RNA sequence: UGCUC
C-alpha cells in the first residue's frame, strides 16, 4: 500500500488565528441556513466569550401568527411604554440567539480550507454553540409580578399617602466564615455578577453573500512556496512518543528493565546473585553485544570464580557478613567455607559425594543440599554432578584468566586445608 | 426454543444410548450393577453418569444460561449454541471431567443446594402453620370429627 | 455419590506405596489409571486393586476379591466425649425458673 | 411431603408452555386462600371436540382480542377540514383467525367501558375503516389529546372477556378419539362457561376463590382436593385422600374459603391464647382486654 | 439419619402413666407404617437389601 | 407525531385556524398551514394464528 | 445514506469535482515538533506556535489508508462524527476597539480527525 | 500505613478554631514507626506477636506525629509527639516478623509457615475479611416489584452517596431522588439544565422511531404545564425541595438556588460540572433514558449478579476510611476544646499540646478491630461482623478463613440470587469451596492464581484518551449518540466522549498497556449491544494473568520457561516483554482464552495458563476433584476447614482456648501440586491408613466405619486436645489486690 | 460470628 496518489500539501496559516469563530446551530439541520435572515447585531465579549445574536423574523409570510405575535408583545412589554421594549413594533419581531461555551482550549481545533492540490489550516481562538435562548418570556414574568403589585397597590381607588418611611435598615458586614465565603464565591450568582461587569460589544453582521465575505476569505490562505522544509516539526518518533506520554515523576525484585538501568558492575552482581551458574556467553547474551567483553569479564572477575569453564557466584556474595543460615542459623562465615569447599570439590572432579562433604564440613544435611543444588544436580549411581558441561572455548580463549582462577583455587584449597585439615 | 429442545432432545438421546449400552456390555456380579438392581442404593442413571458418560447439566430446567456477554464462559465464541458450549458433558466421571463441565457441575450442585437451602426454612413455616391451624381438631366417640368449641 | 476419585486416590496411593512414589492427584490432569496400572502389575500385585483376601472369622476365603489399598483418612474435631450431654435437675435460669 | 417436595421445574404439563407454580408455592397459595393467585389455570371442555374449526372460534370468542392485533396500520391524518384518527381493519387476518368482528362491532366497543369518548365521534367509512374524531372536552383536554387516544385506542378491546389475557388449544390424544380443550389464563370462570360453544357442566379452575364465588362452597371444597391431590402427585408422593378432605372440610365449613394464615385462623378459631400465641400477640391480646372475652379451657 | 455426626436427643420420662403412654402409643413396633399413605418406613436399608 | 418549530425547536401541537388546521408552537408565532394529506402509520403488529398444542 | 470514507471524500473532491470544501479537522494535542523560539520543557506544542508555509503533506495509499506525514511520524486521519446541522464557520475580527466585523467565511460539512499511529511509534523503537 | 495515612493527614492538615483568630495547629507529617509495648514506665520496647498473644495485648505500633503551632502567638513546634496507637499487621513492611529467617522466627516463637496478615488485639487473632459490594457510579437497569422496567444510579463521591432512580409507572419518565418531595418529569429537569429546546432534548434521547413513540409521552406530560424556560423549571424542582429540617441560616430567596445546587452537586454527584455547566449531566442523563427505552422493549435487564459490576474492599480501604473519621473526630474535638478554652481561661496562653488525648484513637481502633462493628458517621456506614476470630483449627483452616470473601446482601433470609454460582467467578473464585449450610453461596474463596487490583491516578488514561481522538462530547450534540457506528467512551462512570471505529481504539489501548505506558491493572472492555467502551481503572477490581496468543501461537516458548527456571527472568519480566498480561471480568468478556494449546483456534486472543488454578486453597486438597461429585467436594472443602492436625512448628509455646493435634502426622501419598504450593505437607492434618471397601458385621450400613482395635492400639488416630484456663489478679481502686 | 446435622 504505497502512496499512488493524492500526495497533498498542508500549510498554515496565521491571519486568522485570534479573529476565527466556530458557530454551529444544534437545533438547525445543514439544510436550512440563516443566509436569508436578515441579522441586526450581535453582542460579544473579548473575554469570556459568549456571543449573544439578535436577527429580524418577517411578519407577512404565512407561517407567522400575527395574533399570537401581538399576544405574546403584549404580554412581554408594556402597553405603550416603550422605554425598553425587546420589540420595536407591536409584533415579535426581534429573534435572540445565545452561545454556551464547548471547552475552554481549542488549541488541538484547526479549520482546513481546501484548494486543488493544498489544505490550509487556521487555529481556532473559540468554539461556540448557538441556541435559541428564551429571555422574553423572563422579562414577561417580570412585568407580570410588577403588574401584580400595582393591583394590589390600586386595590383602592385612592390611596393615601403611606407613612412607609424606609427605616435605617443597615445590616452588619458581618465577617464571613471562610466556608461560607467560598461558598458565596462558588454560587452561581455571584459567577454570573462576575461575567456581567465585563462591558458587551456591539458588532454587525455581514452574511455570506456579501461581498466583504469573499474579500476576507481568502486571508486564510498564506503567501508561501509549494516545498519548503519546515524548520521545526523534525523530532524523531521516540521524542514524540515521550512528549505526548510524559512520565508520571526474593532477590529477583528487580526486573530485566531495572537491571540493565544499573551500572555494569551492579548488572553483573545481580545476575551472578540470581542464577549463581551461567557460561561467560550467556552472560554476554543477557547483557547486550554492545558492551565490550573486556569489560564484562573485569566484572564477573570480581562477583565470580571459574569452575570446569563456567562462572558460579562467589560465596560472600551470596550470604552477607551479617546473614546467617535460613535452616540452621550458623554464622555465614561457615557457610562460606563449605560453599568454597564444595566448589574446590567440584573443580577436582566433577563427581561430589553428598556424604563425604557433610563429613567433611560437619555441616548439617539440608545446609549441604542447599550448597549442592545451586550448582550441581543429582544423577542415579552417580552421586551430583555439575549443571553445566565443560566449556573448554571459554578455556582456550583467555588462558590468562584461567592460569589467575587456578592460583586462586590454589590459595582457596591451601586455606581450606589449613582450616577443615584435609 | 425449539432448537433448545431439540439439542435438548438430542443429548438425551446419547445419554440414554451411552446407559444402555454400558449396562448391556457390563457383566454380572459387579457391585455397583448388583446395588442399582437390588435397590438398596443409586440407580443405572448414576451408574451410567459415572461410566458411560454425564448427563446434561440443566439449571432450572434448562441449558447453562449466558453468564457473559452472548456466552456461558469466554472459552467458546459469541452466540454459540454448540452443546458443550451450554452445559453438555461428553466425559464420564472415570475419564474427568474438563474445566468447564466441573464448573457447569458445581453450579448445578449448588442451585440444588441453594434450593434445599430455601425449602427447609419454607415447608417449616408450612408446617407450623398448617399444625397451628389444625392441632384443634379430634375424632369423637360418635363418629363426628367435632372443634374445640 | 459416584466418587471415583476417591478410588483413584486409593490406586495411585497403592502404586506409590509399592514402587515408592508419590502419585499428584492434580485437578484436570494427574497421574493416569495406566501407569498406575502399569506400576501395579509391575510389583506383582493385581492391576485393579482387588486382591485374594481371607475371611479371619471363618478362615474361608472370600468369593468377591476386596479393594484393599491406602487411603489418606482425617480425624475431625467432632467428637463424642465433647458432643456427649446428660442433664438431671441442675440449675435453673432467675428469670422462667427452665434449665 | 412439603420437606419431600423438591421444587422441581419443566414440568408444563405436557404443554411445553404456559409455566405453571406447583410445589410449595402452590400449596402455599392454596392453603392461604388467596383471591389473586398467580398464574391461574382454567379447562374447559369443548361441544365438537373433534373440530378444530370450532376450537379456535370459542378461543377467539373468549380470548381477549386488542384493536392493534387486528388492524393493520392506525395513521393520525389531518385533513385541510378536520383531523382524526383512521384505523383499517385486516379483515384477512381475521377470517384467518376466525373472529366475529367487523368496523360496527369496532365501533360499539368504542365509546364503551373505555376512554369515554361518545358514539358520534366513532364513524365507520368502509368495509374495514374507522374513524375517531376527539373534540376539545376542555377538562385539561384540548384537541392534542389526540396524543391520549393515540396511545389508548390501540389497546381498546373488541372482542373476548377482558379478564382473560391468553388461551390456548390443548389436544388430549387419547387413542380411541383426539379431543379437544380450552386453557385458560384467565381469572373469570363465569364468564368462560357463560360463553358460547363452551360446556359449562365439565369447566373447573385452579383459583379457589372464583370456584367458590360461582359454583358454590362444595364446588370450591371439590376443586381444592383435586387440586391439592394432582400438586402431590405431580412429584410422585401419594397422599390419602381424607387428610385433604378434612383440610378442605376445616377450610370450607363455615360457608366460606378460609385460609390457614393468621386472618382466617382468626375468622374460624375464637381461643384468645392461641391466636395470640399463633400471630399478633399484642394486639389480639388488647383486643380481648378490651372486649372482655372469656376464654375456655377447651 | 445418616450416622455422620448427627446427635439426637434421650428423655426419660418421670411418670409411670406417661411411661405407659410412650410404650404403648409410641411404641416402635405399633408405629411401623406412617399415617401419611400407610406405606412401612420401619423396613430394610442397605447392605440389608443388598 | 412529533414535529418541531425550525424557530424555537418546540413542539408542534395542531390546532383549527381562521382557513385550515396548522401546526403551531406554543411559544411562538410560528404556524404552518397544511396544504395536503399528511398520515403517519405505526403498523401494530398483529395476532398471529396460535397453534393447537398437545 | 452510505458511511463514507476520507479516501473517496478526497477523491471525489478533487476528480469528480473542483470546488473548494471547508473541512474541520482535529489535530492532537501535541504536534511532533518544538515552538521555535517561543521561551519554552517538553510543553505542549499547537499549531499557534507554528509559522506559515508547507508544514506536512497528505498521503493516500491503496486499500482506504489516509496518513499525514508532519515530519518524521506519521498520524493517521479519519472520517469524524457525521455531524447534520449547520455548521457555519465565521471570522470575527475586532478592527476596532469599539466596532468590530463578522465575516462569514462558508460552511462546514465534514469532520476529520488526526491520530497518532501508535503502532509505528511503539514499534520503531 | 505508607500512603493512604499521608494522604488522609494531608487533606486535614490544617485545623483552626473561629474564635481567637490567627491561631491553628498545623500537621507536618505523620509516623507509624515500629510495633512497641507501654509496658515499662514511659519507656517503649520491642515485643514480639507471640508475646502478645500470650499477655493478651495488642500488637500495636505508636502513631505520632511532627506539628507546628502557636501558643502565644509564637510558632512552636514538636518533633515527636505521640498521638495514637495503630494496631500493626503481621508480616507487613513495620512488622518485625518480616525480612526474618526461619531461625530467626524460632528466635521469636513464631511459626515461618504462618500466613500471617492478621490483627492481634488482646490476645486474639482477628482477620478483617474482604468484603464484596456493588460498582458505585453505573448505570443499572433493572425491573421494579411490579415490572416497571426503569433505572438507577448511585453516585459515590469522597464526600456524599446519592442514589437517583428513574421509572416508567405511566409510561413517561419521572426522577426519584431523596432530596425531592416528588419525583418530577426529566423533561423538566432538561429545561432546568439548560437546555431548553424540545428538538435538541429529542436528540439526545434518540432519533429512532420507536425512541420519540415511547418519549411522546413524557413531550406531552411537559406541554400541558408552562414549563418552558429553565427559571420555571427551576423554580418548580424548588417548590418540589423540602428543607433539611429547618437548616440554620436565613434562607433569603434560595428556592430557585437550592434547585439549581441540588442539581448541580446533589443529582448525580460522580458527573462533574466545570461552572454550572450540566452538558456533561444532560448528556448522561439522555444515555440513561436511552438505555431505559432501548430496555423497556426486547428484556435485556442487567444482572447485579454479574461480577464484573462488583468490587472488593480489602482491611486497606476500610481501615483509611476508619482513620479518617478518628483523625476528623479527633480534629473537632479540639476545636471545641480550643474554643471553650481559649477565650476565657486565663492570661495563660492554651496550648493543644495538654488536651491531645492520645487514648481517642487507639481506643477507637481496638474497638473496631475486636467487636467488628463499624459505625461510621460521617458516611453513615453501619456494618458488622467485619472482623472475625481467626480459626486455628490446623493450617488449612487458617489459610483458607484469611482468603474469604463475605457478601454485601449480609445473609438474614432467603434471597436465593446471588447464592447461585456464576460464570463470572471463573479463575477469580473457587466455585466449590463454600460453607456448607445456611451461609451457602455467599462466603467465598479466593482462587488459587488471582489478584486484586488498586487505585491508579488516571491522569495518563484520560490523556491518551483524548490524543487517540476521542471527540469531546461538548463539541456536538446528543444526535451523534443515536448512529449505529458512534460508541460512547467512559472512565469509571464517566462520559469520556465519543468515538468511532472502536476497535482500532481498543487494539491501540491494549497495545499501550502492554508495552507499559500504561498502567497493566487498567481494564478495557466493549459492549455493543449498547455500544458502550467502558475504561475501569477504580481499584478492588478482579484480575487474572493469561499469556497473550498472536496467530494461533502463544507469546511463551519453552525457551522462556527455561530462562525462568534457570532464574534469568521473573514474572515481572513475562509481564514487561508482553508475555503475560492481566484481564479483568469485563475484559475477558470480551476475549477469547484457550484452555489447553490443542484448543487455540484462529479467533483466539489468550491461553488459560494453568486449569488446576480455578480450585482454591481448600479445594486443591481434593485428590482428582473432577472425578468426583461438587457436593462431595463441597463437604471435603468445609470438613478440611475443621481437619485435626499440626498447626505449626511453635504450637508447643503457643497457647489458645482450644487446640487440637494429632499424635503421629503423615502427609499424604496422593499430593496435588496445590498442596506443594502451600507447603501442606510440611504441616499434614491425617494419616494413611489401609483401607478396604467391603461390607463387614453390618456396623458401617450408612456412612459408617469399622476401625481396628490393634491399629488405634499401636497409635493409629491418637489425638491431643489443649484447652487454657486463664485467672486475672487485679488491682482495684483502693490499695488492695487480689492474693 | 463460626459451626455441627
Ligand atoms: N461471637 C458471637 N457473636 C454474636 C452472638 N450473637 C450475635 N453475634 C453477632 O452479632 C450480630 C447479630 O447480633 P444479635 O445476635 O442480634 O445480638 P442480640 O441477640 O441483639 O444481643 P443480645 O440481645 O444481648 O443477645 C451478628 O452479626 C453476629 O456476628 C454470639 O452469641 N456470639
Ligand atoms: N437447616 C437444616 N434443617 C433441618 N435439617 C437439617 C438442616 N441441615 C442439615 N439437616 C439434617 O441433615 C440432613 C441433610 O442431609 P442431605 O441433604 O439429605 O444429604 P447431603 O447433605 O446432600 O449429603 P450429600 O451432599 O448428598 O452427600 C437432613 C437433616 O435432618
Ligand atoms: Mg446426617
Ligand atoms: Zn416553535
Amino acid at each position: 500500500d504505497d502512496p499512488v496518489v493524492q500526495e497533498i500539501d498542508v500549510y498554515l496559516a496565521k491571519s486568522l488565528a485570534e479573529k476565527l469563530y466556530l458557530f454551529q446551530y444544534p437545533v438547525r439541520p445543514a439544510s436550512m441556513t440563516y443566509d436569508d435572515i436578515p441579522h441586526l447585531s450581535a453582542k460579544i465579549k473579548p473575554k469570556q466569550q459568549k456571543v449573544e445574536l439578535e436577527m429580524a423574523i418577517d411578519t407577512l409570510n404565512p407561517n407567522y401568527c400575527r395574533s399570537k405575535g401581538e399576544q405574546i408583545a403584549l404580554n412581554v412589554d408594556g402597553a405603550c411604554a416603550d422605554e425598553t421594549s425587546t420589540y420595536s413594533s407591536k409584533l415579535m419581531d426581534k429573534q435572540t440567539f445565545c452561545s454556551s461555551q464547548t471547552t475552554s482550549n481549542t488549541s488541538r481545533y484547526a479549520a482546513a480550507l481546501y484548494r486543488q492540490g493544498e489544505l490550509h489550516l487556521t487555529p481556532l481562538h473559540g468554539i461556540l454553540q448557538l441556541r435559541p435562548s428564551f429571555s422574553y418570556l423572563d422579562k414577561a414574568d417580570a412585568k407580570h409580578r410588577e403588574r401584580e403589585a400595582a393591583n394590589e397597590a390600586g386595590d383602592s381607588s385612592q390611596d393615601e399617602a403611606e407613612d412607609d418611611v424606609k427605616q435605617i435598615t443597615v445590616r452588619f458586614s458581618r465577617p464571613e466564615s471562610e466556608q461560607a465565603r467560598q461558598r458565596r464565591v462558588q454560587s452561581y450568582e455571584f459567577l454570573q455578577k462576575k461575567h456581567a461587569e465585563e462591558p458587551w460589544v456591539h458588532l454587525h453582521y455581514y452574511g455570506l453573500r456579501d461581498s466583504r465575505s469573499e474579500h476576507e476569505r481568502q486571508y486564510l490562505l498564506c503567501p508561501g512556496s509549494s516545498g519548503v522544509e519546515n524548520t521545526e516539526l523534525v523530532k524523531s518518533p521516540s521524542e514524540y512518543l515521550m512528549m505526548l506520554m510524559p512520565p508520571s515523576q526474593p532477590s529477583n525484585v528487580l526486573s530485566m528493565a531495572q537491571l540493565r538501568t544499573l551500572p555494569l558492575a551492579d548488572q553483573i552482581k545481580i545476575l551472578m546473585k540470581n542464577v549463581k551458574v551461567m557460561p561467560f556467553a550467556n552472560l554476554m547474551s543477557l547483557l547486550g553485544p554492545s558492551i565490550d567483553s573486556v569489560a564484562v569479564l573485569r566484572g564477573i572477575q570480581k562477583v565470580a570464580m571459574l569452575v570446569q569453564g563456567n562462572w558460579v557466584v562467589k560465596s560472600d556474595i551470596l550470604y552477607p557478613k551479617d546473614s546467617s543460615s535460613p535452616h540452621s542459623g550458623v554464622p555465614a562465615e561457615v557457610l562460606c567455607r563449605g560453599r568454597d569447599f564444595v566448589m574446590w570439590k567440584f573443580t577436582q572432579s566433577r563427581w561430589v559425594v553428598r556424604k563425604e562433604v557433610a563429613t567433611v564440613t560437619k555441616l548439617c544435611a539440608e545446609d549441604v543440599k542447599d550448597f549442592l543444588e545451586h550448582m550441581a544436580v543429582v544423577r542415579i549411581n552417580k552421586g551430583w554432578e555439575f549443571i553445566l558441561p565443560y566449556d573448554g572455548e571459554f578455556i582456550k580463549k583467555h588462558p590468562d584468566v584461567v592460569q589467575r582462577q587456578h592460583m586462586l583455587w590454589t590459595g582457596i584449597q591451601a586455606k581450606l586445608e589449613k582450616v577443615y585439615n584435609l | 426454543e425449539t432448537l433448545e429442545a431439540l439439542i435438548l432432545k438430542e443429548l438425551s438421546v446419547i445419554r440414554d444410548h451411552a446407559g444402555s449400552a454400558c449396562l448391556r456390555e457390563l457383566d454380572k456380579s459387579n457391585s455397583p450393577l448388583t446395588m442399582a438392581l437390588c435397590g438398596s442404593k443409586g440407580s443405572f442413571i448414576n451408574i451410567s453418569q459415572m461410566i458411560a458418560c454425564v448427563g446434561q447439566q440443566a439449571i432450572s430446567g434448562s441449558r447453562v444460561p449466558d453468564g457473559f456477554e452472548n456466552r456461558s464462559l469466554p472459552h467458546f465464541e459469541k452466540h454459540s449454541k454448540l452443546p458443550a458450549a451450554k452445559g453438555f458433558v461428553a466425559n464420564s466421571f472415570y475419564s474427568g471431567l474438563t474445566p468447564t463441565e466441573f464448573f457447569f457441575h458445581t453450579m448445578a450442585g449448588r442451585e440444588g443446594l441453594v434450593d434445599t437451602a430455601v425449602k427447609t426454612a419454607e415447608t417449616g413455616y408450612m408446617q407450623r402453620r398448617l399444625v397451628k391451624s389444625l392441632e384443634d381438631l379430634c375424632s369423637q366417640y360418635d363418629l363426628t370429627v367435632r372443634s374445640s368449641t | 455419590r459416584m466418587t471415583v476419585g476417591k478410588l483413584i486416590e486409593l490406586l495411585a496411593g497403592k502404586a506409590g506405596v509399592l514402587d515408592g512414589r508419590f502419585h499428584y492427584g492434580t485437578a484436570f490432569g494427574g497421574s493416569k489409571v495406566k501407569d498406575v496400572c502399569e506400576d501395579l502389575v509391575r510389583h506383582g500385585y493385581n492391576y485393579l486393586g482387588k486382591d485374594y483376601v481371607t475371611s479371619g472369622i471363618t478362615g474361608e476365603p472370600l468369593e468377591a476379591y476386596i479393594y484393599f489399598g491406602p487411603v489418606y483418612y482425617q480425624k475431625l474435631k467432632h467428637m463424642v466425649l465433647d458432643k456427649m450431654h446428660a442433664r438431671a435437675r441442675g440449675p435453673r435460669a432467675v428469670l422462667t425458673r427452665q434449665p | 411431603p412439603g420437606t419431600q417436595m423438591t421444587l422441581k421445574t419443566f414440568h408444563f404439563a405436557g404443554v411445553a408452555s404456559m409455566n405453571i407454580t406447583l410445589g410449595v408455592p402452590r400449596i402455599k397459595e392454596i392453603i392461604n386462600a388467596s383471591k389473586a393467585i398467580s398464574t391461574p389455570i382454567i379447562t374447559a371442555q369443548l361441544d365438537k371436540d373433534d373440530d378444530a374449526d370450532y376450537a379456535r372460534l370459542v378461543k377467539g370468542r373468549i380470548e381477549k382480542t386488542l384493536l392493534g392485533e387486528i388492524s393493520e396500520y392506525i395513521e393520525e391524518v389531518f385533513l385541510p377540514d378536520d383531523c382524526f384518527i383512521l384505523v383499517k381493519l385486516s379483515l384477512e387476518r381475521i377470517r384467518l383467525l376466525r373472529l366475529e368482528v367487523n368496523a360496527e362491532t369496532v365501533r360499539y366497543s368504542i365509546c364503551t367501558s373505555k376512554l369515554r369518548v361518545k358514539p358520534g365521534d366513532v364513524a365507520v367509512h368502509g368495509e374495514a375503516v374507522v374513524c375517531v374524531t376527539p373534540r376539545e372536552n376542555s377538562k385539561s383536554s384540548m384537541y392534542y389529546v389526540l396524543q391520549f387516544l393515540k396511545e389508548d385506542l390501540p389497546k381498546v378491546v373488541v372482542q373476548g372477556i377482558p379478564e382473560v389475557s391468553r388461551a390456548v388449544i390443548h389436544i388430549d390424544e387419547q387413542s380411541g378419539k383426539e379431543k379437544y380443550k380450552l386453557l385458560v389464563e384467565g381469572d373469570n370462570l363465569r364468564a368462560v362457561m357463560a360463553t358460547h360453544g363452551v360446556k359449562g357442566t365439565r369447566t373447573t379452575s385452579n383459583n379457589t376463590y372464583e370456584v367458590e364465588k360461582t359454583l358454590g362452597i362444595e364446588a370450591a371444597r371439590t376443586t381444592i382436593i383435586n387440586e391439592i391431590q394432582y400438586t402431590m402427585v405431580n412429584h410422585g408422593m401419594s397422599i390419602d385422600r381424607r387428610h385433604v378432605m378434612l383440610l378442605s372440610d376445616l377450610m370450607t365449613y363455615k360457608g366460606e374459603v378460609l385460609g390457614i394464615t393468621r386472618f382466617g385462623l382468626a375468622k374460624m378459631k375464637e381461643s384468645v391464647l392461641m391466636l395470640a400465641s399463633f400471630e399478633k400477640t399484642a394486639d389480639h391480646l388488647f383486643d380481648a382486654a378490651y372486649f372482655g372475652q372469656k376464654d375456655s379451657v377447651c | 439419619a445418616d450416622f455422620d455426626g448427627d446427635e439426637m436427643n434421650l428423655h426419660l420420662p418421670q411418670t409411670e402413666e406417661a411411661k405407659a403412654e410412650a410404650l404403648v402409643l409410641m411404641g416402635t413396633k405399633a408405629n411401623l407404617v406412617t399415617p401419611r399413605n400407610g406405606e412401612p418406613l420401619i423396613a430394610a436399608i442397605q447392605d440389608f437389601l443388598t | 407525531m412529533l414535529l418541531f418549530c425550525p424557530g424555537c425547536g418546540n413542539g408542534l401541537i395542531v390546532e383549527e385556524g381562521q382557513r385550515c388546521h396548522r401546526f403551531a408552537c406554543n411559544t411562538c408565532p410560528y404556524v404552518h398551514n397544511i396544504t395536503r394529506k399528511v398520515t403517519n402509520r405505526k403498523y401494530p403488529k398483529l395476532k398471529e394464528v396460535d397453534d393447537v398444542l398437545g | 445514506l452510505p458511511k463514507d470514507v476520507s479516501v473517496a471524500e478526497l477523491l471525489r473532491e478533487l476528480s469528480l469535482t473542483k470546488e473548494e470544501e471547508l473541512l474541520f479537522l482535529q489535530l492532537p494535542d501535541t504536534l511532533p515538533g518544538q515552538p521555535p523560539t517561543q521561551d519554552i520543557a517538553e510543553n505542549a506544542c499547537t499549531l499557534a506556535d507554528l509559522t506559515e508555509g508547507q508544514v506536512g503533506k497528505l498521503l493516500i495509499r491503496k486499500s482506504g489508508r489516509v496518513q499525514l506525514l508532519l515530519g518524521k511520524v506519521t498520524l493517521d486521519v479519519t472520517m469524524g462524527t457525521a455531524c447534520s446541522f449547520l455548521q457555519e464557520l465565521v471570522s470575527v475580527g475586532l478592527g476596532d476597539s469599539r466596532t468590530g466585523e463578522m465575516t462569514v467565511l462558508g460552511h462546514v460539512k465534514h469532520k476529520l480527525v488526526c491520530s497518532p499511529d501508535f503502532e509505528s511509534l511503539l514499534d520503531h523503537k | 500505613i505508607n500512603v493512604e495515612i499521608k494522604k488522609i493527614m494531608k487533606a486535614n492538615e490544617k485545623v483552626t478554631s473561629d474564635a481567637d483568630p490567627m491561631w491553628y495547629l498545623k500537621y507536618l507529617n505523620i509516623y507509624v514507626g515500629l510495633p512497641d509495648v507501654e509496658e515499662s514506665f514511659n519507656v517503649t520496647r520491642p515485643v514480639s506477636p507471640h508475646e502478645c498473644r500470650l499477655r493478651d495485648m495488642t500488637y500495636s505500633a505508636p502513631i505520632t506525629v511532627d506539628i507546628e503551632y502557636t501558643r502565644g502567638s509564637q510558632r512552636i513546634i514538636r518533633n515527636a509527639l505521640p498521638i495514637g496507637r495503630m494496631p500493626i499487621m503481621l508480616r507487613s513492611s513495620n512488622c518485625v516478623l518480616t525480612g526474618k529467617t526461619p531461625a530467626e522466627f524460632a528466635k521469636l516463637n513464631e511459626c515461618p509457615l504462618d500466613p500471617g496478615g492478621y490483627f492481634i488485639v488482646k490476645g486474639v487473632e482477628k482477620v478483617i475479611l474482604i468484603q464484596e459490594q456493588l460498582s458505585k457510579n453505573r448505570i443499572i437497569v433493572e425491573a421494579d416489584r411490579k415490572g416497571a422496567v426503569g433505572a438507577s444510579v448511585t453516585s459515590s463521591t469522597h464526600e456524599k452517596k446519592s442514589r437517583t432512580n428513574m421509572a416508567v409507572k405511566q409510561g413517561r419518565f419521572y426522577l426519584r431522588h431523596n432530596t425531592l418531595s416528588e419525583d418530577i418529569p426529566i423533561v423538566i429537569i432538561f429545561k432546568a439544565m439548560g437546555v431548553e429546546s424540545d428538538q435538541e432534548i429529542v436528540q439526545m434521547i434518540g432519533t429512532e422511531e420507536h425512541v420519540m413513540a415511547a418519549f411522546g409521552p413524557s413531550l406531552e406530560e411537559c406541554q400541558k404545564a408552562q414549563i418552558f424556560t429553565q427559571m420555571q423549571a427551576l423554580k418548580y424542582i424548588g417548590n418540589k425541595v423540602r428543607r433539611q429540617r429547618m437548616w440554620g441560616g436565613g434562607p433569603k430567596k434560595t428556592k430557585i438556588e437550592e434547585a439549581r445546587e441540588l442539581l448541580a452537586s446533589t443529582i448525580l454527584t460522580h458527573v462533574p460540572v466545570k461552572e454550572f455547566n450540566f452538558r456533561a449531566k444532560c448528556i448522561y442523563t439522555a444515555v440513561m433514558v436511552r438505555r431505559v427505552i432501548l430496555a423497556q422493549g426486547d428484556n435485556k435487564v442487567d444482572d447485579r449478579d454479574y461480577y464484573g459490576n462488583k468490587r472488593l474492599e480489602l482491611a486497606g480501604q476500610l481501615l483509611s476510611l476508619l482513620f479518617e473519621d478518628l483523625f476528623k473526630k479527633f480534629n473537632s474535638e479540639m476545636k471545641k476544646i480550643a474554643d471553650q478554652v481559649i477565650p476565657k481561661q486565663r492570661a495563660a496562653q492554651f496550648d493543644v499540646v495538654k488536651h491531645m488525648r492520645q487514648d481517642q484513637i487507639t481506643n477507637g481502633m481496638v474497638n473496631a478491630i475486636s467487636t467488628g462493628n463499624w459505625s461510621l458517621k460521617r458516611f453513615k456506614m453501619d456494618r458488622q461482623g467485619v472482623t472475625q476470630v481467626l480459626s486455628r483449627l490446623s493450617y488449612i483452616s487458617a489459610l483458607g478463613m484469611m482468603t474469604r470473601i463475605s457478601s454485601q446482601f449480609e445473609k438474614t433470609r432467603k434471597v436465593s440470587g446471588p447464592r447461585s454460582l456464576q460464570p463470572s467467578q471463573w479463575g477469580m473464585l473457587c466455585p466449590s469451596d463454600t460453607p456448607e449450610g445456611e451461609a451457602c453461596g455467599l462466603v467465598k474463596n479466593l482462587a488459587l492464581m488471582t489478584h486484586i487490583t488498586t487505585d491508579m491516578e488516571d491522569g495518563p488514561i484520560v490523556k491518551l484518551a483524548s490524543n487517540l481522538g476521542v471527540e469531546d462530547v461538548n463539541l456536538l450534540c446528543g444526535e451523534e449518540l443515536s448512529y449505529p457506528n458512534v460508541f460512547l467512551v467512559f472512565l469509571n462512570g464517566n462520559i469520556l466522549g465519543v468515538i468511532r471505529d472502536h476497535k482500532k481504539l481498543v487494539n491501540t489501548f491494549r497495545l499501550m498497556r502492554r508495552a507499559g505506558y500504561i498502567n497493566e491493572f487498567v481494564s478495557i472492555s466493549t459492549n455493543l449491544t449498547d455500544r458502550c467502551v467502558y475504561i475501569s481503572s477504580d481499584g478492588g477490581r478482579l484480575c487474572r494473568p493469561y499469556i497473550i496468543v498472536k496467530k494461533q501461537k502463544p507469546a511463551v516458548t519453552n525457551k522462556h520457561m527455561e530462562e525462568l527456571a534457570q532464574g534469568y527472568r521473573n514474572f515481572e519480566d513475562f509481564l514487561h516483554e508482553s508475555l503475560v498480561e492481566y484481564l479483568d471480568v469485563n475484559e475477558e468478556n470480551d476475549c477469547n482464552i484457550a484452555l489447553y494449546e490443542h484448543t487455540i483456534n484462529k479467533d483466539t486472543t489468550h491461553l488459560e495458563i494453568e486449569p488446576f488454578t480455578l480450585l482454591g486453597v481448600c479445594a486443591g486438597l481434593i485428590p482428582y476433584p473432577h472425578h468426583n461429585q461438587s457436593p462431595r467436594n463441597t463437604y471435603q472443602c468445609a470438613m478440611g476447614k475443621q481437619a485435626m492436625g499440626t498447626i505449626g512448628y511453635n504450637q508447643r509455646n503457643r497457647i489458645d482456648t482450644l487446640m487440637y493435634l494429632l499424635a503421629y502426622p503423615q502427609k499424604p501419598m496422593v499430593k496435588t501440586k496445590t498442596i506443594e504450593l502451600i507447603e501442606f505437607e510440611k504441616l499434614p492434618a491425617g494419616q494413611n491408613a489401609t483401607v478396604a471397601v467391603m461390607s463387614y458385621s453390618g456396623y458401617d450400613i450408612e456412612d459408617a466405619l469399622v476401625l481396628n482395635k490393634a491399629s488405634l492400639d499401636r497409635g493409629f488416630g491418637r489425638c491431643l486436645v489443649y484447652k487454657n484456663a486463664k485467672c486475672t489478679l487485679k488491682r482495684y481502686t483502693n490499695q488492695t489486690f487480689d492474693k
